[PDB]
């Protein structure tokens, strides 16, 4: 297999991806390196076998069923339809510009493949039934990087990360409808790694990064050049934009990418592929931190450094570059894929 | 209770970076004037070293924050502190950087020193960011090296926009003779054709295009005066902070080393500082002074765009 | 084990992991070292703390095994601040030989033997430590520097040692306290100047030790002591700063913990020093760092200057008072000199009843555990276990020292003053917002007078300050203003609590709020934001100083960038008027010797002074020294008083003014003039720190004198309850010109001082 963006030759997997079927007993790994998906039994932590598709996948989503596994090749332009129990790729439908990111309908019926190339804007929608692509739904900018579906399924949210862009927004679209019916900015974010949904549907958290391009480049100290961010966005009409701060004073998270929801909206876990580390945080500090302060206590309380030891669980030690996580439908497990090291870090969280 | 590791699971191979060894000193990056052979071994390493945030100060960022991870560019504007203050720069793209030296984006001129501006090597690139823009400890020589290899490796990802047949639309086609007429003179300072893979679109040479950033009182003056006519019109804050791009600067230099026009589809934010918002700005005589980069002046809106969807499909 | 970051393999630690490579790296403790002081007021006179030489003291090693003592320094007549090399086979300490030389900085070998003289200097030197500056692996590295327009080549090469970062005080100087000792640090190069030379591409500059082979250069100019230097995880240096400046902090000051870089390039602070936050006068030293849950663990001491008490703790991550901790931590004794280890055991030093051993520390029973040794004897304190230590990285450097900078563009070392020839070192420093603040408005100096916007703020005061030297004891009296402001803290010098100073200049701000500015360096400064009169709205209480060459940025006037928030993204004027060209090292502007008002005294610009003397594009003012303008009470103020004012104010209306320059004897002391006297005297119901009836140290705008010099209500603080009389009333605006007017404005903006040239001088005062 190739480095990515190289002709060198690798003989590493190198992970970039991972996800659980829904009835927990199945981890399905992209490598990005390797050209393939490797398969891991959730109770014998084992690799039971591994799946080739097209060049570079970077994401995969399981039906609700668990017999298909939708991968995403970037580097092919493609999607890859999986045999999970056949272990064997059945189909290749054709997509826009470098998928970073698909996901199923609550349904199952539909899937959904987000289009991040750097002058490309789409989610493209693919029919279960045909194994086909139906149509394209246009974002309101340049690179949606991944989506998410609401629990209700009626709402697609898409992050868009837009290069040469200070402010980076999210799309809300309407599923029966097809088309944009918001977009919501956040202010100084750059690099959105991941969206995800709380299980009641009310809130948004994205992982970004928050430059401070204006500022001369002087000193590392009290993030003068980057902070590292989570944002909680209110998925009510005129909701609360959050931006809230990762870091320590002198400890920071460095690029958070991958996200994964407590079942119930417990906590929330965070890939921190340059700390090498995953982030678990409380969710009902945070909304409640969210529900209590107003928009301008917020912003200002972004920039807080000790403001994290407040909802802040812990910080546990993983491989290099975890830059995605998933969880148990129980949520007592949470596993995180590593890049570098090439394995998986198996958590167990606080949840009993 | 306690969230905890309690295993983990090798898919892959074990795979461990380089060690610290011994920093190498500033005077030290200095004397690497010139790349070291080429080594596909070391260049995972480097891939390594390009993406980890735990080699800096305190955590705050890798090289990934700003080149991004596929190794292309986050578009993200910098003030960076050897080139002067209020002299912005648009952040590299990244791929296929070894073959059109020297590097960054200052030239030759005004720059004896052959560092910051007329770069010699990618060494000094690298080399140079602990100290003078990540604040921490400097890289060993094997790490460096290994980066430059990772960098040296990077190929481009050719233009999403062109027919699955390969070939070019009649758009775009449209466009290549507006390139390439004498008159506009595109092929001048950036020689190259679609179908060759080795086309490097670029004379990897030093120009005035008219798109030094001056002050209101000319070169090396102060304040800047804004030289986006456009905005100038639209009644933008020249000191506004919430622009995606400044529409001010001072530079320290009138000429610049021209980058390739290969992947131009996915730099987000084109010329030195960032000037240019959209391909259309790099033509229309907005950005930059009348018929200083290309002669355009002449052509309409028409041709313009054809010029325009013909440069996304390099 | 992985500790702030995941490592390779699961349980190891990434090498940029310091605290779990120094967990790995660490080995089985089996020797220590520590030191046995004689029980003596005079033999442990922590009391004195910083300066701390325990004259009859001796450093041990002791092992833990065989239970066998034995003595190091038998050759020498005082020895302590022992701190051991990162092999452990050798380390450094402070103390004086039998054969004299003063305190000073050695290092010797575990086993006893090569024996070296790191420092002669005039003053004292106290608790090195190893900072390995482009020495992380042993070796020899090589010297490399550019042919001066020639290209890049080798010369020679040099053990590498790395540096030695120490605190230290010249001889025959007064802090702010009037204590005859101000400390400051020190790294020091231990090669003799190559170290420097590797790094950099030449030597150390600073005082040369030829005949020791050392030099050594001052990374740190605090008025007040810094002390007790230490490694932080990131590899800068930690240590405790006294921050007593003016009347600050009620009138006491507080000792903060702080980091800085090596070459005392970005001082900021940690804990300790901002209001609302644990300890208040407590003081704070010997602070060091726990490795597995990266705790700062320092002494807590009931009283400023005492170096035994209590152990408090703060998260290094996250130093906020959400993390503030009480070690030990009651029952019922004192504790000193603690020492984490990376296996998360500590070393502390005991004392149950009165007298110190060395102890294990227990953290479930918050309290000393079991005894490693005590002698009833000797006081055992500062334990130094031997052990394998990881050396954090190494920050580049952009001094060589004094009076050179290193360039941004081609890294060359060069002298500003020798060479490029200006008159003194000179940085530079901006702020991106001065109307930015966390302070609110209140009558103390540190707080806002008034609210202030964009616009609001004209320009900015630059003050430094001035060492309180005295070498004639009988022309200077400490106590001598007891019945004004000052206190305990005044003097023959100044009635208030405010020492000696004088204007580095003025400088303009821009309509965003935004300022920036060229000025002396290495030199103790701070400054004052200015409203459209000229008057202090905030003063920035504390001493900022600038390494040659070096720039200094800050998001706001005390917003939180250099403390607990993140930089405010701002896009600011003073941005393009720092660095526009290419022949220059800085295109700011230098600070202005004075301002000019139109008509009615209002700002109108700045104005050259004739101290302006190819490197910078702007008129260099302000590095003569020699020529640095202040305002004197004798010299300044008070022929203004005879003048203007003596005539129409005596006896019968208060305030009394005249007398002229004859001294008035108050409690047996003769210091000042009776109108200093009477200007300076307090009022009931008013906090000194804050102001007396007519003066307000520090804050012009606040001073009921310059309220009715300008016949109008300044502030947002009223001096007193009636300010204006009813009946009787006379104007006094057109009483003085703008010059005599904003004179007394710029001296009580100074700190209302009576003598501000330093040392005995031939204008009147205090003499016996
Ligand atoms: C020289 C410029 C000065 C200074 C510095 C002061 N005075 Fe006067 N003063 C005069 C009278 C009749 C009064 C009382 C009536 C009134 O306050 O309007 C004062 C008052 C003051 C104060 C206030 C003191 C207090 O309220 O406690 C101050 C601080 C003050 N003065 C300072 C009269 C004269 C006068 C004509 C006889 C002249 C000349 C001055 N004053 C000069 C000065
Ligand atoms: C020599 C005078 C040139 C001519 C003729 C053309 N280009 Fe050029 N190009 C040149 C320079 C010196 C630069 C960089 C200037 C700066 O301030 O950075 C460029 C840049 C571009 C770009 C953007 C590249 C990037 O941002 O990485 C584009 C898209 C581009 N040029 C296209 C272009 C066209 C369409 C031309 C014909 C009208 C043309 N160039 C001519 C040098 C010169
Ligand atoms: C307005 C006056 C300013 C400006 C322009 C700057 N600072 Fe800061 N400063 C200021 C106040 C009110 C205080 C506290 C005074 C007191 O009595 O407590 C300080 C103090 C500091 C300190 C000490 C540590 C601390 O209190 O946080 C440091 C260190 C410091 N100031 C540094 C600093 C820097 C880097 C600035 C950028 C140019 C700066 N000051 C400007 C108010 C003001
Ligand atoms: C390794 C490594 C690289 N980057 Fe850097 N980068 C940034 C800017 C603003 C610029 C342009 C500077 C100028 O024009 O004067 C660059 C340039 C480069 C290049 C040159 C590419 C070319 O084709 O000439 C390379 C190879 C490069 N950079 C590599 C901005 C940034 C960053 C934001 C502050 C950071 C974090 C960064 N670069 C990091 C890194 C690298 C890690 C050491
Ligand atoms: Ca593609
Ligand atoms: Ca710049
Ligand atoms: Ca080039
Ligand atoms: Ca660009
Ligand atoms: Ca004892
Ligand atoms: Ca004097
Ligand atoms: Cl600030
Ligand atoms: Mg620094
Ligand atoms: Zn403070």
């Amino acid at each position: 297999g190739y480095i990515q963006g190289t002709h060198v030759k690798t003989d590493l997997p190198g992970p970039f991806h991972i996800t659980m079927s829904p009835d927990g007993s199945t981890l399905f790994i992209s490598n990005q390196s390797g050209h393939s998906v490797t398969f891991v039994d959730a109770r014998t932590q084992k690799v039971t076998g591994e799946v080739a598709v097209r060049v570079q996948p970077e994401a995969s989503a399981v039906t609700p069923d668990g017999a298909f596994l939708y991968v995403c090749n970037a580097e092919s332009d493609s999607v890859s339809v999986v045999d999970i129990q056949r272990k064997q790729e059945i189909k290749e439908i054709k997509v826009g510009d470098w998928p970073s990111g698909i996901k199923i309908s609550p349904d199952g019926k539909t899937a959904y493949v987000a289009c991040s190339g750097c002058m490309w804007n789409a989610i493209d929608v693919i029919d279960t039934g045909r194994m086909e692509k139906v149509r394209s739904i246009y974002t309101s900018d340049y690179g949606p990087r991944m989506v998410e579906i609401s629990p209700d399924g009626k709402t697609l949210v898409a992050i868009l990360d837009t290069v040469g862009s200070i402010n980076r927004s999210v799309d809300f679209i309407d599923i029966a409808s097809g088309r944009v019916v918001e977009n919501r900015v956040i202010h100084e974010s750059s690099n959105l790694r991941d969206v995800v949904y709380t299980p009641d549907g009310k809130y948004i958290a994205v992982t970004h990064q928050t430059p401070k391009n204006w500022l001369p480049v002087c000193e590392a100290e009290n993030g003068q050049v980057f902070t590292n961010n989570v944002t909680i966005i209110e998925t009510k009409a005129g909701g609360k934009v959050a931006r809230l701060p990762l870091d320590d004073l002198n400890n920071y998270d460095g690029n958070p990418y991958g996200m994964a929801m407590d079942p119930k909206g417990k906590y929330l876990y965070i890939g921190v592929r340059g700390m090498h580390r995953v982030t678990i945080l409380d969710m009902d500090k945070v909304l409640g931190l969210v529900r209590s302060s107003t928009q301008e206590e917020l912003d200002y309380l972004r920039d807080d450094l000790g403001l994290v030891r407040d909802y802040l669980v812990a910080r546990v030690p993983t491989g290099l570059g975890p830059s995605s996580v998933c969880l148990s439908p129980d949520g007592k497990f949470c596993y995180a894929a590593n890049y570098f090291s090439n394995n998986v870090t198996v958590i167990r969280t606080a949840v009993d | 209770g306690q969230p905890r590791v309690i295993s983990t699971i090798q898919t892959g191979a074990t795979w461990e970076p380089l060690g610290r060894e011994e920093p190498l000193t500033v005077p030290e990056v200095h004397f690497r004037v010139k790349h070291s052979p080429f080594k596909s071994e070391l260049v995972r390493y480097g891939q390594f070293q390009f993406n980890d945030a735990a080699w800096s100060l305190q955590g705050s960022y890798s090289c990934a924050s700003c080149h991004y991870e596929r190794g292309q560019t986050t578009g993200l504007i910098w003030d960076l502190g050897d080139e002067g203050w209020g002299s912005w720069k648009n952040t590299k793209y990244i791929r296929g950087g070894r073959y059109l030296p020297p590097f960054r984006h200052e030239g030759f001129t005004g720059h004896p020193d052959e560092i910051v501006g007329a770069t010699s090597s990618l060494d000094r690139v690298c080399g140079r960011d602990p100290g003078f823009v990540f604040r921490s400890e400097n890289f060993s020589p094997m790490r460096l090296e290994a980066l430059i290899c990772y960098i040296r490796a990077l190929e481009f990802t050719g233009s999403p926009f062109r027919n699955a047949d390969g070939s070019l639309t009649e758009a775009q086609k449209r466009g290549q003779k507006i390139f390439e007429d004498p008159k506009v003179g595109c092929l001048e300072c950036h020689p190259g054709d679609p179908m060759d893979p080795r086309a490097l679109f670029s004379d990897a040479q030093t120009h005035d295009v008219g798109t030094g950033r001056v002050g209101v009182n000319g070169f090396r003056s102060t304040p800047g005066k804004v030289f986006n006519i456009s905005a100038l019109e639209a009644g933008e804050d020249p000191y506004g902070v919430e622009s995606n791009t400044p529409i001010i600067g001072l530079d320290l230099v009138k000429e610049f080393d021209t980058p390739t026009l290969r992947d131009i589809y996915a730099s987000g934010t084109y010329f030195h500082d960032g000037g240019a918002r959209t391909l259309m700005d790099t033509i229309n005589n907005t950005v930059n002074d009348k018929d200083m980069h290309g002669r355009t002046s002449h052509l309409k809106q028409q041709e313009l765009q054809d010029l325009v969807e013909y440069l996304k499909a390099l | 084990e992985p500790v702030m970051t995941g490592g390779p393999v699961q349980g190891k630690a990434l090498w940029t992991d310091y605290s779990g490579m120094s967990k790995e790296v660490q080995g089985p403790v089996s020797q220590i070292l520590f030191t046995q002081s004689p029980r003596t007021a005079k033999g442990d006179p922590y009391q004195n703390y910083p300066h701390y030489i325990p004259e009859g003291s001796r450093i041990v090693l002791f092992d833990l095994n065989t239970k066998e003592l034995k003595v190091l320094t038998n050759d020498f007549a005082t020895a302590f601040d022992p701190c051991t090399y990162w092999d452990g086979k050798k380390f450094a300490f402070a103390g004086v030989h039998k054969k004299g030389g003063g305190c000073q900085i050695w290092e010797m070998n575990i086993d006893g033997s090569g024996l070296r003289q790191m420092t002669d200097l005039k003053g004292t030197c106290r608790s090195p430590i190893y900072y390995a500056a482009g020495s992380i692996e042993e070796g020899e590295g090589r010297i490399i520097w550019r042919d001066r327009e020639g290209d890049w080549k080798e010369h020679g090469m040099v053990e590498k040692t790395g540096m030695i970062i120490f605190s230290g005080s010249p001889e025959g100087v007064m802090d702010e306290f009037h204590n005859p000792y101000a400390y400051n640090l020190y790294r020091l190069d231990t090669q003799g100047g190559k170290i420097i030379q590797r790094i950099t591409g030449h030597v150390l500059s600073g005082i040369e030790f030829p005949h020791l082979n050392t030099t050594i250069d001052q990374i740190t100019y605090n008025l007040s002591s810094n002390f007790d230097p230490w490694l932080t995880p990131d590899g800068n240096i930690l240590f405790s700063s006294v921050q007593a400046n003016g009347s600050r902090a009620g009138g006491e000051g507080r000792v903060m913990i702080c980091v800085d870089n090596w070459d005392g390039a970005y001082p900021r602070p940690i804990y300790g020093n901002c209001d609302g936050e644990i300890g208040g006068t407590s003081g704070r030293s010997q602070a060091k760092i726990t490795f597995g849950d990266r705790k700062i663990v320092y002494v807590e001491s009931p009283y400023m200057n005492w170096g035994v008490g209590q152990l408090a703790a703060v998260s290094w991550d996250a130093p906020f008072n959400k993390t503030y901790e009480k070690l030990t931590g009651k029952d019922g004794g004192l504790y000193r000199s603690p020492y984490p280890l990376p296996d998360d055991r500590m070393l502390v030093s005991y004392a149950e009843r009165g007298d110190f051993g060395i102890y294990w520390f227990n953290f479930s029973k918050c309290a000393a555990g079991d005894k490693v040794y005590d002698d009833p004897n000797w006081n055992d304190h500062q334990p130094a276990p031997v052990y394998v230590k990881y050396k954090p990285r190494w920050i580049n450097t952009f001094t060589a020292g004094k009076n050179f900078g290193v360039t941004v563009v081609t890294y060359q070392p060069f002298d500003q003053v020798k060479v490029e020839g200006y008159p003194h070192s000179w940085g530079t420093w901006i702020c991106f917002d001065t109307t930015l603040s966390d302070q609110p408005v209140g009558p103390y100096p540190h707080q806002k007078a008034k609210n202030v916007s964009h616009g609001d703020i004209k320009a900015v005061r630059i003050i430094q300050g001035y060492q309180c030297v005295e070498p004639d004891s009988t022309r200077f009296r400490v106590g001598a203003g007891a019945h004004l402001l000052g206190g305990e803290r005044s003097s023959s010098n100044s009635g208030t609590a405010f020492q000696q100073r004088g204007i580095i200049g003025y400088q303009y701000v821009e309509s965003d709020g935004s300022t920036v500015t060229s000025q002396l360096s290495d030199v103790p400064y701070y400054m004052q934001i200015l409203d459209d009169k000229g008057m202090s709205v905030q003063t920035a209480l504390t001493w900022a100083y600038l390494r040659p060459y070096h720039g200094r940025i800050c998001s706001g006037c005390h917003y939180g960038s250099y403390r607990g928030r993140a930089f405010k993204n701002i896009h600011a004027k003073a941005l393009y008027n720092w660095w526009y060209d290419d022949r220059s090292h800085y295109d700011s502007p230098f600070a202005f010797r004075y301002l000019k008002f139109d008509n009615d005294g209002n700002y109108k610009g700045v104005k050259h002074g004739e101290d302006v003397v190819g490197t910078t594009s702007q008129p260099v003012e302000g590095l003569t020294l020699d020529k640095q303008r202040t305002v004197d009470f004798r010299r300044d103020i008070q022929p203004i008083l005879d003048a203007k004012c003596a005539m129409c104010h005596d006896s019968n209306n208060p305030p009394n003014l005249g007398g002229g320059l004859e001294l008035v004897s108050v409690d047996g002391i003769a210091a000042y003039s009776r109108a200093y006297n009477s200007l300076l005297e307090p009022q009931r119901g008013k906090d000194p720190n804050i102001g007396g009836k007519y003066v307000n140290p520090s804050a012009a705008i606040n001073s009921l004198l310059v309220w009715r010099l300008y016949e109008a209500e300044l502030s947002a603080n009223a001096p007193r309850e009636k300010i204006f009389p009813i009946e009787g009333r006379l104007l006094h605006n057109k009483f003085l010109t703008q010059d005599e007017r904003y004179a007394i404005v710029e001296w009580i903006d100074l700190g209302a001082q009576w003598d501000n040239i330093p040392g005995p001088d031939f204008y009147p005062g205090y003499l016996v």
